[PDB]
């Protein structure tokens, strides 16, 4: 209450197959954008001058409507089980049968959802199902 | 057909070099100034040929080469207005006996205010100095 | 890099070529880098001109004198606040062939200064730019083998502008020759005074004396007259006229 | 071999960029000299 310090008092809990699907969509979108964008203009660092104070959020920033984020365009048919919710800040956090509650600690999906998340996750998912792949390239062989 | 055209060209070339101030000052004088300057430079170079061994013979050949594009550009009326008018007034001064000093001063207007341009301009200075040498000797 | 319209790109090409060759601040940078690196360039230094060797001026090597003293000139008045101050007036470069008496007199007009700072530097650099352009206007046989500068402050700016011409030596002199007194010659003074824009005027300063005396004698006569004009202008004119 | 996700050759499924789915010279010379500059 003296204003000395502000802590962010929350934990970013995520559903791991959803988080993998979100980052895979982000990955595909960024790849497509690097391909398509003729000239990618990078930022300059530090973004603000050494002699300029940090901006007042309420005066300069709060009134501006944000720009569109990186969202890959999902199919209305072939992504139908995830299209409504994949890009929420806490996906399914209000769906009482998919998630335990707004404390966001346990999740339970159906087969159509898990299939859609697996299909979206193709860049960032593992695909080595064969356990013999890691012969002499695993934890204990590295130990030896 | 081309040698016959050369014959009628040389037939025109023998008929004079004396420049007129009003024609220097006129836009419609473009063909007359170009042809007259060409003929006068040919007369200078001819008198150098007549006096070749007396005055820098090794440089006359390179001077003829360097003055080739100016004479072609004159022959086709392709000189820009400033170059033609400054050259015409240079040669006008050069035709009088006392005005040799002003011809080289007007050459400074011509030359000071590409590589081929620079070559033929410095060759005009070479012509001026040959004229000075001859007239002082004669 | 950027948006070119017609005629701009050749101009900026020529501009950047000359600026990179001969801008004075980039020269200061190069000389400091050379000093910090302690690198020196070998050359054959031509000797000085003096009263023991100046007879060599009149042999068949073509030569030119250069004097910058009258390039920057002023006149003086007193201001309303009681202070004293200058105003610029028209000037010149004196460039003389001592064998023939041909004078090339480039007039430096007051419009050249554009109210800029540190004009006494800019004068020396402008002098070298006009001298090197004058040399470039002459054909190869008529370009000199040596150029003699009356004031040593010209040697660095002129050498920089003359790097295009590897065969040409630039020489200093021990003789404090009186060529600044050229602006005491009445006709040259009038010619510089009346000018409304930059131009170069050409003369022979030996006035056909070469028909009856040698170039050595003509140079002696010219230097004697100019020495007197520098010494006491009124008395010297009052002898001549 | 081709990418079964989009039909294009070379790249694999995992490396796809599409989303997953279920004589005047002579005239002037003859005053002076031979042809040839
Ligand atoms: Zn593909």
């Amino acid at each position: 209450t003296s204003g000395a310090i502000t802590f962010v008092n929350e934990t970013p809990r995520v559903i791991e197959p959803v988080y993998t699907a979100q980052w895979s969509a982000t990955w595909i979108a960024m790849r497509r954008e690097k391909r398509d964008r003729t000239h990618f203009k990078r930022m300059r660092f530090p973004p603000f001058d050494d002699d300029e104070p940090p901006l007042s959020y309420e005066q300069h920033i709060e009134n501006i409507e944000p720009l569109d984020p990186i969202n890959l365009p999902l199919d209305s048919q072939d992504d139908e089980y995830v299209k409504d919710w994949l890009y929420d800040s806490r996906p399914l956090e209000e769906d009482s049968k998919k998630v335990n509650g707004t404390s966001y600690k346990k999740w339970s999906f159906d087969l159509p959802e898990m299939s859609n998340l697996y299909r979206l996750s193709t860049p960032l998912r593992d695909e080595v199902t064969d356990k013999n792949y890691y012969y002499l390239f695993d934890k204990k062989s590295f130990f030896n | 057909n081309r040698p016959e055209r050369i014959q009628e060209a040389i037939a025109q070339d023998k008929t004079s070099v004396i420049i007129d101030p009003s024609q220097i000052g006129s836009t419609e004088g473009k063909p007359l100034l170009s042809m007259k300057c060409n003929l006068y430079i040919h007369e200078i170079l001819s008198r150098w040929k007549a006096s070749l061994e007396a005055y820098h013979p090794e440089l006359f050949l390179d001077t003829k080469k360097a003055l080739f594009p100016l004479l072609l550009q004159l022959r086709r009326n392709q000189l820009a207005p400033d170059l033609l008018i400054s050259l015409a007034t240079v040669l006008y001064h050069l035709q009088q006996p006392k005005e040799i000093n002003l011809a080289v001063q007007s050459y400074m207007k011509l030359s000071i205010g590409d590589e081929r341009t620079r070559l033929w301009i410095t060759s005009i200075k070479r012509l001026i100095t040959f004229e000075e040498w001859y007239t002082s000797n004669h | 890099y950027g948006n070119w319209f017609n005629g701009l790109k050749p101009l900026i090409q020529n501009s950047m070529r000359t600026i990179m060759k001969a801008n004075p601040a980039l020269y200061v940078l190069r000389e400091r880098i050379r000093k910090g690196l302690q690198i020196y360039q070998s050359s054959v230094q031509e000797p000085f001109l003096n009263s023991s060797n100046y007879a060599e001026l009149f042999n068949n090597d073509i030569k030119l004198f250069v004097d910058d003293t009258n390039v920057y000139r002023v006149t003086v008045h007193k201001t309303f606040e009681g202070n004293v101050a200058t105003k610029a007036i028209n000037g010149c470069i004196f460039t003389l062939n001592p064998k023939t008496g041909h004078l090339f007199l480039k007039i430096i007009h007051t419009s050249v200064w554009a109210g800029q700072k540190r004009l006494s530097q800019l004068a020396k650099w402008k002098t070298a730019e006009e001298v090197s352009a004058l040399v470039r206007s002459l054909p190869k046989e008529e370009q000199p083998k040596q150029i003699i500068v009356t004031r040593k402050a010209m040697l660095d700016p002129l050498e920089v502008h003359m790097l295009d011409f590897p065969n040409i030596a630039i020489r200093p002199t021990e003789l404090r020759l009186p060529f600044s007194a050229a602006m005491s010659i009445d006709k040259l003074s009038d010619v510089v005074m009346k000018a409304t824009e930059p131009q170069m005027v050409l003369f022979n300063i030996y006035d056909d004396w070469l028909d009856r005396i040698s170039s050595y004698t003509a140079f002696s006569r010219l230097t004697l007259l100019l020495r007197a004009l520098k010494t006491n202008e009124e008395s010297a004119k009052m002898i001549l006229l | 071999s081709f990418c079964r996700n989009c039909g294009e050759a070379g790249h694999k499924e995992k490396d796809c960029m599409e989303k997953p789915r279920k004589i005047e010279l002579m005239k002037l010379e003859l005053y002076k000299d031979s042809v040839g500059s």
